[PDB]
């Protein structure tokens, strides 16, 4: 109280200080089994890619991996990633993974991100500019070259049009650059679509070949057909936790499930959309999220003044969650109950108030609303006040407030 | 040939319980109360795809028993087919060219098996990953769709991108059936206790309806 | 079309007439008033961090906005009590009623405490509360009385108001008989008390029916809470609001806040959590605005209804369109959820009749004038009546008085008045 | 205690003025909350962007501020309608609304100043001492109804009297204190009893 008040001494009242939610009791970990080796390790060693008009979209599905190898590897020229750390990789679980993957040269790889411009982003492979995934390359002037230059390796010069996000197209049909009416035919403006990079070794970085791998991420309320490396516990229910399941981190009361789901429902969500029922992957249980109960933390006490002792009510909670009293506002703890009522003076709620008396103790009870007064009524009774008196009430009113004034640009900017 | 679309071609938005709630989204859906075009199996036409489809077909003899998607319908290169052969379902998108008048006579990238009697179905494509829903029921007329409610009950997502441009159905032989298509729409939907939805409505329908 | 603005009248005024009334309503006209909103609390850190300690810590960045969020919440709260309490708690005792009910014909039982239910409610109190129709971090909290106690404070107001007259709000309760109150209230609207015993019969037998009237009105009528339940509605729509404003992304990757933490670096997540924060905390601070100005609204209501209840049942207020429709009688509270419904008791002239009228009135070649009412003749003799009421009397020294010779005034007239 | 109004008004500046001082030490995401700080440790291309996260966050600040000063002066506008409506009513003249110009039937009023504030005392009546008696709502003399032109009919058992409503008064029923209503028949609970002429 002292602190949440910012200050030593506290007048009697009942304070605001905290909410006592019952801590999470354990740190519970479900997943799918899916737990085979992911064939990152073919895809990063991949004996070659396509020409990148023709991109390999390699979905990969139903296993795990440790990025880590990945992430920490001497192979790569270049790493990056995007809604994503890769330290989190570990932790993750997805829907799908897919290796969008292809060889082109060094000058082009740097078109290869989100917002990112020039024939190879525009003609062979456009990005979502809502992306999530990670772009990874690695120089294979080792491989790819060849002394004549390595010529099997093409892509998309020319096109009517740039590339939606993830269009792909094979299509051969010379380009028409210009007013000649091309008609299948090439010649001054009419044009083969595709250029071959013709790889030598002894080229410099611009026009060496990269090896290049997207990585396009998928995250759906679907079974993660994908995790890291990270490995399950058993379930529990019944009781206030922290949790995952599925990659997706909670905190609650696992309770044993009313709420019926339709077969497909991995989740159910709340009035917020927020998730509220879960099922577990392996033991197909749905749990349904009932909150840990969050008791708000009214403290209340006599002031620091006349006493040191003190009350709490803990809202809404009731008392085996946590001498002690229930009552419909909450737990109130270390108050001592009265059957009497009085005025009331720290009022609590629900018609109960407390009060600091004398073996010194604070008493809480239900308020009485006054002394109570049957009237000497009939179809013939009078009283009539032979004696009076005058009285003076003084009633208090605010009527201004202190001026304030702010040069705001002084205040601001000093 | 006519009929009314009704409130047919509703189906499940997504893999979550709700309690209840009267949620909403816009996604693509028949256009509630348009008409939709009738068909005798005396036919089974190309049609296009567009955005996506609603499909059903009144039986009992069941005749209808598949339908052929993608670019070329004649598998020249890959095309997705899918058929109920009787206790299973056949799907593939095979180049392997079946019969040119494509009825069963009573190389592929993905190859799989898993009047009264109304079955209806809904398709649409979503940046390739083409999903799937339906319905199967008794009703108590040939002529007309019928007008109570259900939310179709979700059968696959096809991650595959083939470019669907076409389809056509497939058949049994030595019925009646109807199309539609579907379209960008905001909707309303109503729950239940069971996670489970039991009416809609389209906004786009008219200013009641927004 | 045009709307009506009702069907047009032109008063047939004239220099020589007056239209007196022969016969009346008691009727009874409803009124409602809100007096408290729910008292919602937030915990800012609650709503805004969800419990990653993360966000806590990083939301210190912002400083004392947090406390003084929840220092505005409960400065509403407070007085919401304050407003529950100044309407009802005005009564410093607890009157209880008497065991029968002598009271000359009026069958307040309807309104009454029910004497045989567990609690306290009236009937047309029950009728009110069968009308009428959170896990995030968002609480409510209690009302500091309880429905009962309400229902203690509106008995004993009108236990008050039956037994003893207005006198209780400002000594004791004076007992005097419940036909001897309606002839004073008879007596302020210039209405002479022996007019209410000329026709208590009748006139209890009208307050009876009004009674009835109004219980199957609002047993009738779906749309009659409509003030209480708007209340109620707007505070269930204004957190609905900001439950859904959770799930806006404010410009951050997700508003799902564990789920950034899922994904990203700190040094990411700082940036996203940055806006997902300053939305939140924008958002809060809009409602909060919203609820301090409808809880200024509400007080100016609770105000209003501290005043009728100081007034219309405390007394026989003197302001026109403040206590019911015209020549106001009386008043009861009713309870109700979040607010209060007031009856009140009016009479109302109904039938009227046209009549030849002088000023004043030369006897003696000096004017006489009425020392209360109107001079009225319908062509046989002249006669004064009250102001509301034809009650012709004879005029007389005993009801006139006199103002000098007669010349100065038009529109005067030559008559008999008689000396006993 | 009784002055709590008036200190809470007081204590309610103080504690906004206190408040926006206090927000120039949070930082809102800046490096530090102290300006000169970012000016002569950064160079301007730079230096820009965290001294744009100081101006929002002390300009939000500053905007709500402004804000519960609006709210807050209309709370105190409200209370100066209350205040002028009380002088007019209770100072300049009596009031008949019921405890308005304080507790019990109003007398008269008097203001007195205080910071920010107004106090009255507002001077009222309040009955003492009551006794009980029987009532009966008209006489019968002379085969006429008889009524109080003031007050009510009372008796001690003893006697029979018209008295004043709110202050026990006795005096005898008489043709001058009466008015007569026409025949006995009509009244309820009436009373027979000699009515006296001078």
């Amino acid at each position: 109280t002292k602190c949440t008040l910012k200050s030593f001494t506290v007048e009697k009242g009942i304070y605001q200080t905290s909410n006592f939610r019952v801590q999470p009791t354990e740190s519970i970990v479900r997943f799918p089994n899916i737990t085979n080796l992911c064939p990152f390790g073919e895809v990063f060693n991949a004996t070659r890619f396509a020409s990148v008009y023709a991109w390999n979209r390699k979905r990969i599905s139903n296993c795990v991996a440790d990025y880590s190898v990945l992430y920490n590897s001497a192979s790569f020229s270049t790493f990056k990633c995007y809604g994503v750390s890769p330290t989190k990789l570990n932790d993750l679980c997805f829907t799908n993974v897919y290796a969008d993957s292809f060889v082109i040269r060094g000058d082009e790889v740097r078109q290869i991100a989100p917002g990112q411009t020039g024939n190879i982003a525009d003609y062979n492979y456009k990005l979502p500019d809502d992306f999530t995934g990670c772009v990874i390359a690695w120089n294979s002037n080792n491989l790819d070259s060849k002394v004549g230059g390595n010529y099997n390796y093409l892509y998309r010069l020319f096109r009517k049009s740039n590339l939606k996000p993830f269009e792909r197209d094979i299509s051969t049909e010379i380009y028409q650059a210009g007013s000649t009416p091309c008609n299948g035919v090439k010649g001054f403006n009419c044009y083969f679509p595709l250029q071959s990079y013709g790889f030598q070794p002894t080229y410099g970085v611009g026009y060496q070949p990269y090896r290049v791998v997207v990585l396009s991420f998928e995250l759906l309320h679907a079974p993660a057909t994908v995790c890291g490396p990270k490995k399950s516990t058993n379930l529990v229910k019944n009781k206030c936790v922290n949790f995952n399941f599925n990659g997706l981190t909670g905190t609650g009361v696992l309770t044993e499930s009313n709420k019926k789901f339709l077969p497909f429902q991995q989740f159910g969500r709340d009035i917020a959309d927020t998730t509220d029922a879960v099922r577990d992957p392996q033991t197909l249980e749905i749990l349904d999220i009932t909150p840990c109960s969050f008791g708000g933390v009214s403290v209340i006490t006599p002031g620091t003044n006349t006493s040191n002792q003190v009350a709490v009510l803990y809202q809404g909670v009731n008392c085996t969650e946590v001498n002690v009293f229930q009552t419909r506002a909450g737990c109130l703890i270390g108050a001592e109950h009265v059957n009497n009522s009085y005025e009331c003076d720290i009022p609590i709620g629900a018609g109960i108030c407390a009060s600091y008396q004398t073996s010194q103790s604070i008493i809480a009870y239900t308020m009485s609303l006054g002394a109570e007064n049957s009237v000497a009524y009939s179809n013939n009774s009078i009283a009539i006040p032979t004696n009076f008196t005058i009285s003076v009430t003084t009633e208090i009113l605010p009527v201004s407030m202190t001026k304030t004034s702010v040069d705001c640009t002084m205040y601001i900017c000093g | 040939a006519y009929t009314n679309s009704f409130t047919r071609g509703v189906y499940y938005p997504d893999k979550v319980f709700r309690s209840s709630v009267l949620h909403s989204t816009q996604d693509l859906f028949l256009p509630f109360f348009s008409n939709v075009t009738w068909f005798h199996a005396i036919d089974n036409p190309v049609l296009p795809f567009n955005d996506g489809v609603y499909f059903a077909s009144t039986e009992k003899s069941n005749i209808i028993r598949g339908w052929i998607f993608g670019t070329t319908l004649d598998s020249k290169t890959q095309s997705l087919l899918i058929v109920n052969n009787a206790t299973n379902v056949v799907i593939k998108v095979c180049e392997f060219q079946f019969c040119n008048d494509p009825f069963l006579g009573v190389n592929c990238t993905f190859e799989y098996v898993s009047f009264k009697n109304l079955r209806e179905f809904v398709f649409k494509n979503i940046d390739g990953y083409f999903k799937i829903y339906s319905k199967h029921t008794p009703i108590n007329l040939v002529r007309d769709l019928p007008q109570g409610f259900s939310a179709l009950e979700p059968l696959v997502d096809l991650p595959i991108g083939i470019n669907i441009t076409r389809f056509q159905t497939l058949l049994a032989l030595h019925a009646a059936y109807y199309v539609g298509y579907l379209q960008p729409r905001t909707f309303l939907l109503k729950y239940n206790e069971n996670g489970t939805i039991t009416d809609a409505v389209d906004c786009a329908l008219d200013p009641l309806s927004e | 079309y045009t709307m009506s603005l009702g069907a047009e009248n032109s008063v047939a005024y004239s220099n020589n007439s007056i239209a007196i009334p022969t016969n009346f309503t008691i009727s009874v006209t409803t009124e409602i008033l809100p007096v408290s909103m729910t008292k919602t609390s937030v915990d800012c850190t609650m709503y805004i961090c969800g419990d990653s300690t993360e966000c806590s810590n990083l939301l210190l960045q912002y400083g004392s906005f947090c406390t003084q969020l929840n220092r505005a919440l409960t400065g509403i709260a407070v007085e919401q009590d304050k407003n529950t309490q100044e309407v009802f708690a005005q009564v410093k005792q607890i009157y209880k009623t008497p065991p029968i009910k002598d009271f000359g014909g009026f069958n307040f039982s309807q309104i009454l405490p029910d004497p045989s239910k567990p609690s306290k409610r009236s009937f047309i109190e029950d009728l009110l509360f069968n009308k009428v129709t959170k896990f995030n971090g968002l609480t409510v909290l209690p009302p500091l009385l309880t429905d009962e106690m309400i229902a203690q404070y509106t008995s004993a107001l009108l236990a008050g108001t039956i037994t003893s007259g207005w006198t209780f709000g400002a000594g004791a309760a004076l007992q005097i008989p419940f036909a001897m109150q309606m002839a004073y209230r008879f007596n302020g609207i210039g209405v002479t008390q022996n007019v209410l015993y000329e026709n208590q019969k009748l006139i209890a037998n009208q307050f009876n029916s009004a009674i009835g009237k109004i219980q199957d009105s609002l047993s009738s009528t779906a749309s009659a809470l409509g003030k209480l339940q708007d209340v109620v509605n707007q505070n269930a729509q204004a957190l609905n609001t900001l439950v859904k404003q959770l799930s806006s992304n404010f410009g951050a990757i997700s508003s799902v806040l564990n789920d950034i933490l899922s994904r990203l670096d700190k040094v990411e997540a700082e940036v996203q959590i940055d806006r997902l924060i300053t939305g939140r905390l924008q958002s809060l601070q809009t409602y909060v605005t919203q609820q301090l100005i409808r809880a200024a609204e509400i007080r100016a209501s609770a105000n209003l209804a501290a005043t009728k209840m100081s007034e219309c049942v405390l007394g026989q207020s003197k302001r026109v369109d403040f206590c019911g429709k015209g020549y106001h009688l009386m008043s009861f509270p009713q309870s109700a959820p979040h607010g209060v419904v007031f009856l009140h008791v009016t009479y109302v002239p109904a039938q009227e009749k046209n009549f030849t009228t002088a000023p004043a009135i030369c006897h003696d070649g000096k004017a006489h004038f009425p020392r209360e009412g109107v001079f009225v003749s319908n062509g046989t003799h002249w006669f004064v009546t009250q102001r509301n009421f034809y009650e012709p009397q004879i005029i007389t020294t005993d009801n006139t008085f006199v103002s000098g010779n007669c010349d100065v005034v038009i529109g005067i007239v030559n008559n008999t008045v008689y000396d006993p």
